[PDB]
């Protein structure tokens, strides 16, 4: 006996319809799974959420835009905000939570307004009308003193925010090592150049930063390399020490006994007709950048000259900007315009490794440094040179001007917004109105988010920070390790305006995508 | 899902009008009292919070009050 | 419809304390090795492992754990021996016991680990201080005291019964190396020799080695000779390059034949006009390559192991020169007093005796080929604690001494920092006593009077005063020949205690597909 | 290894490993219904894995609907059901207070302390902490206001506890107004309590108690009167089956020469029908049967308008009949020779009329010759909260029960559990040594109720016990009052206040009997080092 209703409308295998007002209320909710995972990373007083790759690795952050990266999402909506943060992470260094936190909110409180009776048209424009308002408001609600970039002394207050947000309790030694790294770039400045070496031992406060990068790696050179001078002055070449190889074809031939006989000795004399050459020159120190050859090699120990076995194509560049020098093929002819000389290239272990380094300048003084860090965890270490990429990415946005402009973070900004943002909906007429006065109350995130982390009562940590509009700055805020709601001015604790408005135009553009979508066509397999 | 369609006979016995209503309020009556949940204390505070309001609403309930004669039924 | 399916996610108070007493695990295991009553254990990996070593990495390395919370004792530990020989097994007492004992706080609560994160991140910090309050460099100063520093180490290992013997051995090679004011801790050379036993190890004042032979006719040994390190094939090994001979004519073939021949007459003569009595080389010559050199009275080395022959220059002072036509005279190493073949076990042995040299290489014999290997990890444990005796003259009271001393300090100052930091304050405070805790369960006398006294009297003075077990009760560690070097009781516990946070660090977790 | 016996199926575990396997099968019954008890307590809903589902906040319901693997875990599920023979409330708590003692015991031998002298570590701590009860209950001996109390405690911590005020008395009025019996000089309150309905549908706070029983059943057939009240009635509770009737069994029928199969036929009937009016003719103002009416025997009762209701409810029968003063009739036959009826055999009370509660209909019976009739007929929107309003009746009827059967009651609310805490750790470690660590943890070990009161409350808790502390140690130590104890838990609000001082108050006994079994479990298990398990009967699967 039947029955069975037919299907309306066939196709190819099988595919997935969505109605938009269904889906909308379906993947809204998706977007806000990720949401309450999302909730408790940002800020200092949070948690952070191990994961495992799909290869088995294991990795811990407080990061959110890396919590994604190492998570493999279906919902092609929270695909969506997880681009987002994924979006920002490489354009600007922090901020990435502040990204999902505002976008998942953004679509949590739309919908009411999506089931008042609004529609996304008009919804988009509501929330549109309001990030063009919420920038400018902010381009001046900064009235942090954009301070000048000079020595430790800026850097650090605001180096230290932007680290004390996950690797919380280290904020004051962490940051340090940050600055110092930077301080040795003579000031258009390049972020990349400050590499980061953690190695195993000892506690995380025992870390270290050194003028120029480390290596990991023995002197090659067996026992007869020296892996100890003072003040060498070096010269670094990509060419192959070894013979003259034939990049196309070649071999050797011989047709007589004298050829034999000679062509052994040959090889030896152009061999150390090459390296004395090179020698006599003064140069202290040869890093093999590629190919290094035994039967030339025989000369460079004898002397008493260093030999770097050859790095990657990518971290010669990065050292030769410490050294002072200048790479240069093929082998031989050097040029006394083009060495460089660095101050110590000893050979120090630490956790019991061999390593070779260019720590210290007396000096010419290095163009790029790195930081030693010493740990007792893999995972820990990672996500401390995580906490340093931040920085590192903050000192790269105060170093293009005129970013270098404060502005009261610590929710402080993140609350006064609620209520000039309430105001600009509050007296523009039309049905935009809600779609505003929802934008508004939907960042509740950051205030709130604070709070609830450290075990404060949400439900007066809220009309407290509303009665502190104060206006003094604010000059309000929240310190989880206080009573009551703290006050920003005192910490010394202000986000980077710019970060800011980068994390709220990402977000508000990520949430309009999710919602201006109606109907989603996902395939198989 | 279970507890809500049996609100729907448990309706429909009674005065056996109220079928398509019942559900229709029950429902929407916790997605604007959800959002509360979380952001509110706990989940017992609401409990003697909805007292207060169905006590208070079959009050307003009763304002609007017509009578039957008992034709023009 | 997200997530994917499946991988498992525990948030929650779940992975709060399903990581912790899941860390316990290891730490559980563990927890019974440590001290004089030791408790050594065996274990079979994947094919026959058959590994006995009771370094706590050696042991945490077998079990090769897959939870995240534990690897993290598997990791907490392999950095000890990186930073410090010993201790490598009591970190992870600690390490877990601390996560145990926030298991209460914890539960009966209402706290977020935030709170008893930097409440222990405090008390941590404040134990470090007393530590370095208490080494004291040097009293009664004397070479003995990195000696005596390694009868405890050594103490309550697979060789504590024959330990005296491999006390002054583990010594003896460390002062070998220009380390003293820098120098690796690689050059002693430690080799393995099939039959035998712990007190048949030789402790070579030089180099070992054995290699590949081609004739025997050779001198077996040389007093006072002079040693070439090579580095070179003088067979006839093909050059680098596709090497070829075209030629012409009739009597040209025989040209290149005696040219060949010439070639290679003339490099072993060369090796002559050195006047040496053994080359050694790191690559192959096999023929006429040795009975040229045999005749004139020369034992020829195969190549000797990369490793073998970068200790040999440094002993014999000589320095390694893969040129054979440009060989100075001053290259070569006569440091060699007496070399000889005194064959050993199934093998046979090249030693350089004699000192002025490095590597103390030492050719350590053994009963059973578990054991031989027991030992050797168990003077890596050593040598270690030697090194670091000597890098910082700064000497830690130990043998659960430094550790009853700590927990008063913190105890101490809990009490006046009283509040919901009291609780985690005088929690690192009582875990404390992890340590003296199996270290006492392990041997037997009883603990719970045994520490309901020494605390009882610590308290009141006896700063340095840990239990030792030679004649029950318990008594001032520094007496007797209890020593510690300063950074393993110290770096441990910011260790130990890294991991003890990391841990509640963790909200929940979530995994993947295969 | 081994050869030991016996494997396979048959196995055993060792000292370590099953006192470790002991306390986690115990703490996994345990931590499951820890969120339960407490005002900020919740409910949980369990799958019959058939969809069918189960709202419910009791703990010892709960954990039957758990299945209780293992011996550890059913253990407390066998303690819990004994709770409720005791007392009726705390299943959900006493179980903690077990498990919690188990934890820590172990966690002493796991500190080598051995078995035997934590066992009297606890065999002391408990009879001296029942010698602090005897200052705190003594005092609740005097304070129908604080019985509306009790009950009313005991409606928190679950879903009656938004109307707990109003369903406080119909509790107590019932069991206080009308239920009341005597067996051999002792007077006690209904242990089997008094009939409770659930109606589909309808108010929640409109539960109608009712001053009489509520038979759940049917009129038998459609004619006859669906009520008579005014006064005075005929009521007659009659188990005689009174339907028809066949031959004896064994006394065969084998008629001749007759021609008189039909002079019997209806003589087969006849005496039913005699019987019948037999008893019509003593009054019969209504009838209830248990085994049931027949059609050809209803319109008798049908006719003369008497009630007549098909097979009844035996165990209501009785409670009914116990209060119209009538007698549950069993055989016709008094003495002989009788039929037989008397008119001092029917009952005495006011109404009989069969109500009707949505799609459904019952008879009640109001009024009766003894004022001892109550019957709680509930009402809500599902059977899903219909029942678990019944759990929270009948596990706060008892609380009162127990308590009316007692003079004695105990200031509930963590209160206890906190004086004790305090008072034999400080007060009882005279003892010292070894001995002392044990009771220590058995104190201890009682704070984890007063802990879990709070943590069920998702703000940080960890003061406001902290706070109960201070307070309670206060009442002696340390380094004519007033007494400044006797303090309590404030789930509701944050912060101490005194409990007498609120409606809050556990009955005594309560305290006692789930004080007392916690412990025993826990021995029971100390005492254990090996669990030899063997395995059952395999199918044959035999391969010839
Ligand atoms: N004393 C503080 N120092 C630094 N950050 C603080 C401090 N107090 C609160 N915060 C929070 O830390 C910042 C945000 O946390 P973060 O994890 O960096 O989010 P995001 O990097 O996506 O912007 C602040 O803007 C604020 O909300
Ligand atoms: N004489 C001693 N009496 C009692 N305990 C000792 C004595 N000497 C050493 N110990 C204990 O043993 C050492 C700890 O080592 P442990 O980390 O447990 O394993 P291992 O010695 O193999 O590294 C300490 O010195 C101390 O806790
Ligand atoms: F959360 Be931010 F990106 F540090
Ligand atoms: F085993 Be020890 F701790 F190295």
């Amino acid at each position: 006996l039947p029955q069975n209703p037919n299907a309306g409308l066939f196709k190819q295998g099988y595919n997935s319809y969505s109605n938009a007002d269904g889906q909308i209320i379906k993947s809204i909710a998706a977007i806000r799974e990720l949401h309450q995972m999302c909730l408790t990373s940002m800020g200092p007083c949070g948690r952070n959420k191990i994961i495992v790759n799909h290869l088995g690795k294991i990795i811990i952050t407080n990061d959110a835009a890396t919590m994604l990266r190492e998570l493999d999402i279906v919902h092609p909506a929270v695909k969506v905000l997880v681009m987002a943060t994924e979006q920002q992470k490489i354009d600007m260094g922090d901020g990435t939570n502040l990204v999902m936190i505002l976008a998942g909110e953004l679509l949590n409180v739309s919908e009411k307004l999506i089931s008042m009776g609004l529609s996304a048209v008009e919804i988009i424009q509501g929330y549109n009308m309001a990030r063009k308002f919420t920038l400018k408001e902010l381009d001046e609600m900064v009235v942090g003193e954009i301070t000048d970039k000079n020595d430790k002394n800026e850097l650090l207050k605001m180096i230290k925010p932007v680290i004390s947000s996950k690797k919380y309790g280290s904020e004051d030694i962490l940051s340090e090592l940050v600055s110092e790294a930077v301080s040795h770039v003579l000031p258009y400045f390049n972020v990349d150049s400050i590499r980061v070496v953690k190695i195993m031992g000892g506690s995380l406060s025992n870390s270290t930063v050194i003028k120029g990068m480390v290596f990991n790696r023995e002197p090659e050179g067996h026992v007869k390399s020296l892996s100890e001078d003072k003040k060498h002055k070096v010269a670094v070449f990509t060419c192959p020490l070894d013979i003259a190889n034939t990049e196309t074809k070649g071999t050797v031939l011989l047709h007589n006994a004298q050829e034999m006989l000679d062509f052994s000795k040959g090889e030896e004399k152009q061999i150390d007709a090459m390296m004395k050459e090179i020698a006599d020159m003064g140069v202290e120190c040869i890093v093999a950048g590629a190919g290094v050859g035994e039967l030339a090699l025989h000369y460079l120990n004898r002397y008493g000259i260093l030999v770097l076995k050859v790095p990657s194509k990518f971290e010669l560049r990065r050292l030769c900007r410490v050294c002072g020098a200048t790479p240069l093929p093929r082998l031989g002819a050097p040029t006394p315009e083009e060495l460089g000389l660095v101050e110590t290239v000893k050979t120090m272990e630490i956790g019991g490794d061999r390593v070779t380094v260019f720590k210290q300048e007396q000096g010419e003084i290095s163009r790029t440094s790195t930081i030693i860090l010493r740990g007792a965890t893999q995972n820990n270490l990672d996500d401390i040179e995580r906490a340093i990429d931040d920085g590192v990415a903050a000192v790269k946005g105060l170093m293009k001007p005129s970013g270098g402009k404060l502005l009261p973070g610590a929710g402080a900004t993140e609350i006064e917004l609620i209520s000039r943002i309430t105001k600009y909906g509050e007296r523009t007429p039309g049905l935009l109105q809600l779609a505003i006065k929802q934008f508004a109350v939907a960042f509740e995130v950051v205030p709130r988010t604070l709070a609830e982390t450290a075990g404060l009562d949400v439900n007066e940590v809220l009309p407290n920070l509303y009665a502190a509009h104060n206006v003094t700055e604010p000059g309000a805020v929240k310190t989880d390790h206080l009573y009551k709601g703290v006050d920003i001015d005192g910490e010394s604790d202000e986000g980077v305006k710019d970060i800011r408005e980068e994390n709220i135009y990402d977000m508000l553009a990520t949430k309009k995508f999710a919602i201006n979508v109606a109907t989603e066509a996902a395939t198989t397999v | 899902a279970k507890t809500l369609v049996d609100i729907s006979r448990a309706q429909d016995a009674e005065v056996g009008d109220g079928t398509t209503s019942v559900t229709i309020l029950a429902g929407e009556l916790m997605k604007e009292a959800k959002p509360f949940l979380e952001e509110g204390i706990s989940s017992h505070l609401i409990m003697k919070g909805y007292r207060k309001a169905v006590s208070l609403a079959v009050e307003k309930i009763n304002e609007l009050a017509v009578d039957i004669t008992s034709e023009l039924l | 419809v997200f997530m994917n399916a499946s991988q498992e996610r525990t948030t929650g108070r779940q992975a709060q304390i399903s990581n912790i007493t899941a860390a316990k695990a290891v730490a559980d295991v563990i927890r019974t090795c440590l001290g004089p009553k030791a408790m050594l254990k065996m274990l079979l990996d994947p094919m026959g492992g058959l590994v006995l070593t009771n370094d706590g990495h050696a042991i945490l390395r077998e079990i090769d754990v897959a939870h995240p919370a534990a690897k993290s004792m598997l990791e907490l530990s392999r950095t000890q021996d990186e930073e410090v020989g010993d201790g490598t097994t009591t970190v992870i007492i600690l390490a877990g016991e601390i996560l145990a004992q926030c298991a209460p706080y914890l539960i009966e609560k209402n706290i977020h680990p935030v709170i008893i994160i930097q409440a222990l991140k405090k008390a941590l910090t404040d134990a470090l201080e007393v530590i370095k309050q208490v080494s004291k460099p040097v009293d009664v100063e004397n070479d003995a005291a990195m000696k005596k520093l390694i009868q405890a180490s050594i103490g309550t290992k697979y060789v504590i019964h024959w330990s005296e013997k491999m006390c002054e051995l583990a010594l003896d090679a460390v002062k070998t190396v220009r380390k003293d004011l820098i120098d690796i801790k690689r050059y002693v050379r430690v080799e393995k020799i099939p039959g035998g036993d712990v007190l048949d190890s030789r402790v070579l004042k030089g180099v070992l080695l054995n290699k590949d032979v081609v004739h025997p006719k050779m001198s077996r040994h040389i007093e006072n000779p002079r040693v070439v390190l090579l580095d070179c094939p003088l067979e006839y090994k093909k050059g680098e390059s596709q090497t070829n001979i075209e030629i012409e004519k009739e009597e040209d073939w025989n040209r290149i034949l005696q040219i060949e021949e010439e070639q290679v007459q003339l490099m072993c003569e060369q090796i002559l006009a050195v006047r040496p009595t053994l080359v050694i080389t790191e690559k192959g010559v096999s023929d006429l390559a040795q009975h040229y050199l045999l005749k004139g009275g020369c034992s020829v080395l195969r190549r000797v192991k990369k490793s073998d022959n970068n200790r040999i220059a440094r002993v014999t002072g000589a320095t390694i020169v893969n040129r054979v036509e440009d060989l100075k005279e001053s290259d070569v190493g006569t440091n060699c007093g007496l070399f000889k073949v005194e064959m050993i076990g199934d093998e046979y042995f090249s030693f350089l005796d004699n000192g002025s040299g490095k590597a103390c290489t030492i050719m350590l014999r053994g009963g059973s080929k578990d054991i031989l290997n027991e030992i050797d990890r168990n003077l890596q444990d050593a040598m270690a604690v030697a090194r670091n005796v000597m890098l910082s003259p700064s000497l830690s009271p130990g043998g659960g001494a430094t550790e009853m001393a700590v927990s008063v300090k913190l105890a101490e100052k809990a009490k006046q920092l009283e509040g919901i930091q009291q609780w985690p304050y005088q929690a690192v405070a009582d875990a404390m006593e992890c340590i003296p805790r199996t270290l006492i369960q392990n041997a037997g006398g009883d603990p719970i009077r045994l520490l309901s006294q020494l605390r009882a009297k610590h308290a009141q003075g006896n700063f340095t005063t840990g239990i030792d077990g030679d004649k029950g009760k318990i008594v001032d560690m520094v007496s007797y020949g209890i020593w510690e070097p300063e950074v393993i009781k110290q770096q441990s516990v910011k260790t130990a205690i890294e991991s003890a946070c990391l841990l509640l660090r963790v909200d929940d977790i979530v995994s993947g597909v295969r | 290894s081994r050869s030991d016996t016996l494997f396979l199926g048959g196995e055993k575990i060792s000292g370590d490993d099953i006192r470790n396997q002991n306390v986690l099968a115990t703490m996994a019954v345990a931590n499951v219904v820890k969120s339960s008890l407490g005002p900020v307590g919740l409910d949980k809903m369990l799958v019959d894995d058939i969809g069918d589902f189960t709202v419910t906040n009791d703990g010892a319901t709960i954990l039957s609907l758990l299945d209780v693997q293992h011996p550890a875990g059913k253990i407390l599920v066998e303690l819990a059901q004994q709770q409720d023979r005791e007392i009726g409330d705390g299943t959900t708590s006493v179980v903690i207070i077990a498990s919690e003692l188990l934890k820590r015991a172990n966690e002493l031998v796991k500190n080598k302390i051995h078995p035997t002298t934590i066992i009297t570590g606890f065999r002391v701590a408990l009879r001296e902490a029942i010698r602090f009860i005897n200052e705190v209950l003594s005092t609740s001996v005097d304070t129908k206001e604080t019985l509306i109390n009790i009950a009313k405690t005991s409606m928190s911590s679950k879903i009656i506890g938004a109307d707990s005020d109003f369903f406080s008395n119909m509790v107590v009025d019932a069991l206080l107004a009308v239920k009341t019996q005597n067996s051999k000089g002792e007077i006690k309150y209904p242990v089997k309590a008094v009939n409770v309905l659930k109606a589909h549908g309808k108010s929640a706070t409109e539960s109608l108690l009712v001053p009489g029983y509520a038979l759940n059943c049917t009129v038998a057939s459609q004619a006859m009167p669906k009520r008579i009240a005014g006064g005075n009635v005929k009521i007659a509770c009659l188990d005689l089956n009174l339907q028809k009737a066949r031959m004896a069994m064994g006394v065969q029928i084998n008629i001749d020469d007759p021609e008189q199969l039909e002079q019997i036929r209806k003589r087969e009937a006849g005496i039913v029908l005699e019987r019948v009016k037999k008893i019509i003719d003593a009054g019969a103002q209504v009838v209830l049967t248990t085994k049931g009416i027949d059609d050809l025997c209803l319109k008798e009762f049908v006719e003369a308008k008497i009630m007549g209701v098909r097979r009844c409810k035996k165990e209501d029968l009785r409670r009914i009949a116990r209060a119209t003063g009538a007698t549950l009739v069993s055989s016709m036959s008094n003495l002989e020779g009788e039929e037989t009826f008397e008119s001092s055999y029917l009952g005495l009370c006011d109404e009989v009329v069969q109500a009707k509660f949505s799609d459904d209909e019952c008879i009640l019976i109001k009024g009766t010759s003894k004022h001892s009739s109550s019957s709680i007929i509930l009402r809500g929107a599902n059977d899903y909260s219909l029942d678990e309003m019944e759990r929270s009746l009948h596990d706060s009827l008892s609380v009162v029960k127990r308590t009316l059967e007692s003079g004695n009651v105990v200031p509930g609310g963590g209160c206890v559990e906190a004086a004790l805490n305090i008072y034999l750790d400080n007060f009882a470690t005279t003892v010292g040594s070894r001995e002392q660590l044990a009771i220590a943890e058995f104190a201890a070990a009682l704070l984890i109720i007063p802990k879990t009161l709070a943590v069920n409350a998702a703000k940080d808790s960890s003061e406001l016990v902290a706070k109960l502390r201070s307070y309670h140690a206060a009442s002696q130590m340390a380094k004519k009052r007033r007494s400044y104890r006797n303090y309590g838990l404030d789930l509701i609000r944050g912060k101490i206040v005194d409990e007498i001082h609120a409606g809050v108050l556990e009955p005594t006994i309560s305290k006692v009997k789930s004080l007392k079994s916690a412990l025993e479990a826990c021995v029971a298990i100390l005492r254990i080092d090996t669990m030899i398990t063997v395995d059952p009967e395999p199918p044959k699967e035999d391969p010839h």
